[PDB]
RNA sequence: UUGACCUCGGAUCAGGUAGGAGGACCCGCUGAACUUAAGCAUAUCAAUAAGCGGAGGAAAAGAAACCAACAGGGAUUGCC
RNA sequence: AAGCUCCUUCGACGAGUCGAGUAGUUUGGGAAUGCUGCUCAAAAUGGGAGGUAAAUUUCUUCUAAAGCUAAAUACCGGCCA
């Protein structure tokens, strides 16, 4: 139940072991690099919610990307974009997830958990040899990840008919003119 | 003193104009021309409409507000207008419709803001038992108390309330004074004009026993259920007569 | 119980102002010896030379 | 209405009779597989949902929990023998079951089992 | 309308979705305790404990944006100071 | 529904002592006309006469109120030199003016 | 473009106040400018605006005073004329 | 004196993987103007063209925090 | 190893995420149509969306912030016919 209470904890976010840890903890990553390897999750629930299993294969990074806007607002989010920057970086792996874990005033600060899909391990596994498959490269740059469905808009209902099933693909659906050979 | 009055006499009266959730932007315009004509009275935000009712008696004594317009939008359409007393006063409700703004350009009239206005009232005020409490509901809310220190000290305005049909018609007008010829008044319409039909008067804050109920009231739903209702009725004629066409070619 | 519609010490409109004149500039009055209106109606005395 | 660009967006069906072939073909290629099976699933009877449809009935998405034990017809065998399931849909009246549970019968009643292997 | 007639259904689980775990709030209470106050909740529970009640309900909902929110705050927060009462 | 002495007793407890002999209009600044606007609305579509009779009855409480008021003391025509905020603000007027302007200029146009 | 005077325009109520306006067409009394305050007040306006932009700040003070003077000075004799033919 | 753990490193260490091309169709980002109309301004062209990133034989979407108000329907996709 | 049945026993469901304010962009869609940035920042008979003048916010319908999945669909490119 332990991850249970880390669930309570971290929701308890500006309590004040969790803004100690998070002040000590930021300090640390802006004394480290931008992009760099973290050796295990800073937040295992979170990382166990979101599908992160600790096998070979399974690799943790941290990110810090600058916060704020270009008054132009940037359509994806930070998420995405250091998803998008940890990819490139591990260009062999595939992005399966990220998640906050600091945030700071100049930054903000993802852990992104990413598998090997060349591993024996995540190859003879179920639940991961999908992301093995060939159509999950660059989640992260297609949108795919769960960052890139938010923004993409993928729910169902009447407040998302022109962004559900694609809104470019939406779009020219609305705007092809079909004629029949009866017409 | 804490009342923000200097009167011989002090009329301590306070309002809390609030808004619901599903209010659209030219009720939000209207809330705002009442808010700015209301200097004892002060805005809050949207109301969850799962909470209980008499839960804005609880905001109001929050706030030290004897007096609550409130602004509920059904279906972001419809908007009803409640004034009550709290904590133990009466309450009425009311569907507000044919509204136009001060922003409207046709109005051409300007009044001080927190000005006292005079309070004109149609005669059926003092008739008709229903709308005698109305009335006093409208005095308390509309009233702007003598020496209240947020109000302005000239008077230039009129709040004119008239029943017409069932249904009670507000003005907001300038008086405007012009020399006569070897001064009197014009009235220039300035700002907020709404129809409010009365709905209830129920014996409590937002709650009790009934006094008043329309029997007359014509809901803006029953109008789009008869549409619809229609159409349907149009449909199974169309396939009724289908039906019985059908029949009387294999007879 | 009934309320006192009063204001207490945390309410935007504890301390109101004298001057009784609302968000407009103050390029108005530059050329006059009165600032504003009180509530009863007589003009405020703007109080002397620096 | 061409204030935008239809000439690079329109489509002719030139091909609809080829289309028609082709799906034509993929149910003999269904049938040539499940080749002894109906190429479909039996589906229920549900009445359409406002005022302006709702004398009529339709094919549904799959039949009930319940309205498959009404019918003595096992759940976990039930998409296996060839009977799409619903478990999104409700009841909510004895008329729709008792229509579900009678479709049901006709159904066991015309069906044929082979025995495992 | 037309007259068909009613079945009762079985409860869902889905609706039973509201939560009444015992072991859930236990565990609440305990990380509540061990966390401690954010400082908005701090300035709450000063007030509260100042009798400044109205003063609380007014900040809370300006921390966190609705009626509902910040009463049931200062019901949480007032369950805390009644415990340490309590318990001191 | 309509439960006269309910209303009655409700009106009783929410009363503010109005009577003329010991309450000044400056106290309470309300005025009931003495005659109804029903009897001068005929038809309810015309919009012309209806807002007539909504005029017309605001401008006899403006009078009345106008000769209460300067009876008992109380400043009424706003100073030339209070200058003081608006419940409509400097923009609007200014649209409202050149609106006017433009339909003015319209009509004198297609005169010459 | 037209002139707003030939344009029969409203006037509206604005910041500043309209007061109590004239009946077209009719007797718009003559008030006459013929006392050497009011003659001081209105040069010292047509001076001001004539002069314009100062870059010393104490200049500029000194000239919305001197205004305000010549309007303290006018009001004071015009309630003394007013006084005078009140009693006298 | 020695030995564990944590963190961080070296190696032409053992075994692997990414880059580029293609881009008709597909998923994202970014992003105009010519044109039309209107006192003027928004609007229109167009959430298009151009630019950048990422896949496949399809992609994408997808098994309701959906639609409804009925006697209810029941993941997604496409045609009328 | 598995399905079902019954019950004097239990039944855990995703947080800088919802939401509030605000700026930009977008939509037929200020109940903001969606999205992003900044500030504040949740709940547990909870939350979301609708219905409703019906007398109080009753009723209806679903569980978001983790993931996979063929077919019907598109195609000026690839191997051909």
């Amino acid at each position: 139940g332990a991850l249970k209470y880390l669930e309570e904890l971290s929701k308890k976010k500006q309590s004040d072991v969790v803004r100690f840890l998070l002040r000590v903890r930021c300090w640390e990553y802006r004394q480290l690099n931008v992009i760099h390897r973290a050796s295990r999750p800073s937040r295992p629930d979170k990382a166990r919610r979101l599908g992160y299993k600790a096998k070979q294969g399974y690799v943790i990074y941290r990110v810090r990307v600058r916060r704020g806007g270009r008054q132009l607002k940037y359509q994806r989010s930070l998420r995405a974009t250091a998803e998008e920057r940890v990819g490139r970086r591990c260009s062999n792996l595939r992005v399966l997830n990220s998640y906050w874990v600091n945030q700071d005033s100049t930054y903000k600060y993802y852990e992104v958990i990413l598998v090997d899909p060349n591993h024996k391990a995540i190859r003879r596994d179920p639940r991961i040899n999908w992301i093995c498959n060939p159509v999950h490269k660059h989640r992260e740059c297609r949108g795919l990840t769960s960052t890139g469905k938010k923004s993409r808009g993928l729910n169902k209902g009447h407040r998302f008919n022109k962004t559900r099933a694609g809104r470019r693909k939406t779009w020219k659906r609305h705007n092809t003119l079909s004629l029949w050979r009866y017409r | 003193d804490r009342s923000n009055i200097i009167a011989e006499r002090k009329n301590k009266q306070r309002v809390l104009v609030l808004s619901s959730r599903g209010v659209t932007y030219r009720h939000r315009h209207l809330l705002n021309d009442l808010a700015s004509m209301l200097p004892h009275g002060r805005k809050d935000a949207k109301f969850d409409t799962k909470s209980r009712l008499y839960e804005l008696c609880e905001l109001a004594e929050l706030y030290n507000c004897n007096n609550v317009l409130f602004f509920e939008a059904r279906k972001g359409k419809d908007l009803y207008m409640w004034f009550s007393k709290v904590p133990n006063g009466p309450t009425v409700k009311f569907y507000a419709q044919n509204l136009h703004t001060m922003e409207e350009l046709h109005f051409q009239g300007n009044c001080l803001k927190g000005s006292r206005p005079i309070l004109s009232f149609d005669a059926a005020f003092e008739q008709e038992p229903y709308l005698k409490v109305i009335k006093e509901l409208f005095l308390h809310t509309f009233g702007v108390p003598q020496g209240h220190k947020k109000s302005k000290p000239f008077i230039d305005h009129v709040l004119s309330f008239s029943v017409a049909d069932g249904k009670i018609w507000v003005r907001n007008y300038e008086i405007r004074e012009v020399e006569k010829v070897k001064t009197d008044i014009n009235l220039i319409e300035i700002g907020p004009r709404f129809v409010l039909t009365p709905i209830i008067i129920q014996e409590g804050s937002f709650g009790g026993p009934i006094l008043y109920e329309n029997k007359r009231f014509i809901s803006p739903n029953k109008i789009r259920a008869e549409l619809r209702k229609a159409k349907a009725a149009r449909h199974h004629a169309r396939m009724e007569q289908q039906r019985d066409l059908l029949a009387r070619k294999r007879q | 119980d009934e309320i006192d519609p009063v204001y207490d010490s945390d309410d935007t409109d504890y301390n109101v102002p004298v001057n009784t004149i609302g968000n407009i500039p103050l390029s108005f009055y530059d050329s006059y010896p009165h600032i504003g209106y009180d509530i009863n109606g007589k003009k405020i005395m703007r109080p002397a030379t620096g | 209405h061409f204030r935008k660009h239809w000439q690079r967006r329109v489509r002719c069906h030139f091909d609809q009779p080829g289309k028609k072939v082709t799906r034509r073909l993929a149910r003999r290629a269904k049938a040539a597989a499940l080749a002894p099976r109906p190429v479909d699933k039996l589906r229920p009877i549900v009445r359409c949902p406002t005022v302006k449809y709702n004398r009529r009935t339709r094919l549904g998405r799959g039949f009930t929990l319940e309205e498959l034990k009404a019918a003595g017809i096992p759940r976990l065998l039930a998409p296996t023998i060839g009977i799409a399931v619903d478990h999104r849909r409700k009841n909510l009246s004895e008329e729709s079951l008792a229509a579900n549970v009678q479709r049901l019968k006709d159904y066991k009643a015309r069906l044929i089992l082979f025995p495992r292997k | 309308g037309h007259k068909t007639t009613r079945r009762v259904l079985k409860e869902r689980p889905s609706r039973r979705k509201g939560a009444q775990s015992k072991r859930t709030q236990f565990v609440r209470s305990l990380i509540r305790e061990v966390a401690g106050l954010a400082p908005y909740e701090r300035r709450v529970i000063e007030l509260l404990r100042n009798g400044k009640d109205k003063r609380a309900r007014k900040f809370s909902k300006k921390k966190l944006g609705t009626f509902g929110r910040a009463k049931r705050k200062c019901e949480e927060l007032q369950r805390i100071i009644a415990e340490s009462r309590r318990a001191h | 529904i309509n439960n006269k002495e309910g209303l009655l007793t409700a009106l009783r407890r929410i009363q503010l002592d109005i009577n003329p002999k010991t309450t000044p209009f400056s106290f309470h600044q309300s005025v009931v006309a003495s005659k109804r606007t029903e009897d001068s609305i005929p038809q309810i579509e015309d919009d012309l006469q209806r807002e007539l009779a909504f005029m017309n009855q605001a401008l006899e409480a403006a009078r009345l109120g106008r000769s209460l008021l300067r009876k008992e003391g109380v400043p009424f025509t706003r100073p030339t030199d209070y200058f003081a905020e608006m419940v409509r603000t400097d923009a609007t007027m200014e649209k409202v003016k050149q609106k006017l302007i433009e339909e003015a200029t319209a009509k004198k146009a297609a005169a010459e | 473009v037209y002139s707003e005077k030939e344009l029969g325009i409203p006037q509206l109520n604005t910041v500043t106040p309209v007061g109590v306006t004239k009946p077209k067409g009719k007797k718009k009394g003559k008030v006459f400018v013929d006392d050497r305050e009011s003659m001081n007040t209105i040069l010292a306006m047509v001076e001001a605006e004539k002069q314009g932009q100062i870059e010393s700040k104490i200049m500029r003070a000194r000239q919305l005073e001197e205004i305000r003077e010549a309007r303290r000075i006018e009001a004071e004799k015009k309630e003394a004329e007013r006084k005078a033919l009140l009693e006298n």
